[PDB]
């Protein structure tokens, strides 16, 4: 199936620090592989699943040297936007950044990323041309016309189209699974009128899933309650959906579970 | 703009009373990503527990999944708070077996 | 890999 790489990174300030904090957390198909953490004792990056470990000390050494540059990188871009945006001195200020590339079931590239948010917000992101930059606020105008005049999205554009996915597939033969949902219905007997049925989805990989309660062939926001998926901590994923349904019409309601390890959808009822 | 964290507090296995179990606090949609989280048994703080390393989703906002080890029975309350910029108060989340 | 930014904002 598809595959992908990405780098998120974070630099913070906040009004007591004396310089940002810098983050860098790299994924393969969505799972943590490396972090580097200016916030360590010895700021380095360090592999997150031991399939990196097969990578040698000059590895790191390298990657750790990049980071640092980018934190000095992330530094003054963050001096900097604090002007663009007439910021005073005395807040807390987030840049972010993810970049990285997809690739199709071939191992070819779909697409490369490198997107932006200043406070939380989108501040500039390269197109998916690889060439041109958007960026939404006034402030952020002062940025694009920077990188233009100095070709940057060239030195980008390379790397998405050559390292981002020689490197991926790299890692992708070092670390050469799904986990399908368990799924059961609990009973909640409510009030006089009518009980709650929630389905229950647990231990699954990777974290997108859906249920849906049909009374007998119709689906129905009509109050369902959902929560958001969350992980269980053990890598694994869970989900319910409720809704309720009048005393003694238990079975004519099903709870419908979709997840990508799945042969077929599970179509579930109440059991005793 | 400050985004107001989201917060589930659950058990990783099915709950059994007085049996040994893994709760968790996910702690979603909030930024600036400092924050504070306290887990809580019968109103006390629990000493020893577990943080993720933060982390942002592709929508900007960060998440961190707190945890600890419990055991549930049939009286106890287990609590996760929450202090944020976003928020002038704490906010907790109580732990509900059902949910 | 992580890509290198090189001109600042």
């Amino acid at each position: 199936g598809p595959h992908s790489m990405r780098y998120f990174e974070t630099a913070v300030s906040r009004p007591g620090l004396e310089e940002p904090r810098y983050i860098s957390v790299g994924y393969v198909d969505n799972k943590e592989f490396v972090r580097f953490d200016s916030d360590a004792e010895n700021p380095r990056y360090e592999p997150r699943a031991p399939w990196m470990e097969q990578e040698g000390p000059e590895y790191w050494e390298r990657e750790t040297q990049k980071a640092k540059g980018q934190e000095q990188w992330f530094r003054v871009s963050l001096r900097n936007l604090l002007g663009y945006y007439n910021q005073s001195a005395g807040g807390s200020h987030t840049l972010q950044q993810m970049s990285g590339c997809d690739l199709g079931s071939d191992w070819r590239l779909l697409r490369g990323y490198l997107q932006f948010a200043y406070e939380g917000r989108d501040y500039i992101a390269l197109n998916e041309d690889l060439k041109t930059w958007t960026a939404a606020d006034m402030a952020a105008q002062i940025t694009r016309r920077k990188w233009e005049q100095s070709g940057a999205a060239e030195h980008y554009k390379a790397y998405l189209e050559g390292e981002c996915v020689e490197w991926l597939h790299r890692y992708l033969k070092n670390g050469n699974r799904t986990d399908s949902p368990k799924a059961h219905v609990t009973h909640h007997p409510r009030s006089k009128g009518e009980v709650t049925l929630r389905c229950w989805a647990l231990g699954f990989y990777p974290a997108d899933i859906t249920l849906t309660w049909q009374l007998n062939g119709e689906e129905l926001t009509q109050d369902m309650e959902l929560v958001e998926t969350r992980p269980a901590g053990d890598g694994t994923f869970q989900k319910w959906a409720s809704v309720v349904v009048p005393l003694g019409k238990e079975q004519n309601y099903t709870c419908r579970v979709y997840h990508e390890g799945l042969p077929e959808p599970l179509t579930l009822r109440w059991e005793p | 703009i400050q985004k107001t964290p989201q917060i589930q507090v659950y058990s990783r296995h099915p709950p059994e009373n007085g049996k040994p179990n893994i709760l968790n606090c996910y702690v979603t949609q909030f930024h600036p990503p400092h924050i504070e989280i306290q887990m809580l048994k019968n109103g006390k703080k629990i000493p020893k527990v577990e943080m993720s390393d933060m982390s942002f989703s592709k929508d900007w906002s960060f998440y961190i999944l707190a945890h600890t080890e419990f055991t549930p029975t049939e009286t106890d309350t287990y609590a996760c708070r929450v202090k944020h910029d976003s928020m002038a108060e704490p906010k907790t989340v109580y732990w509900d077996r059902d949910m | 890999m992580a890509l290198r930014m090189t001109a600042v904002m």
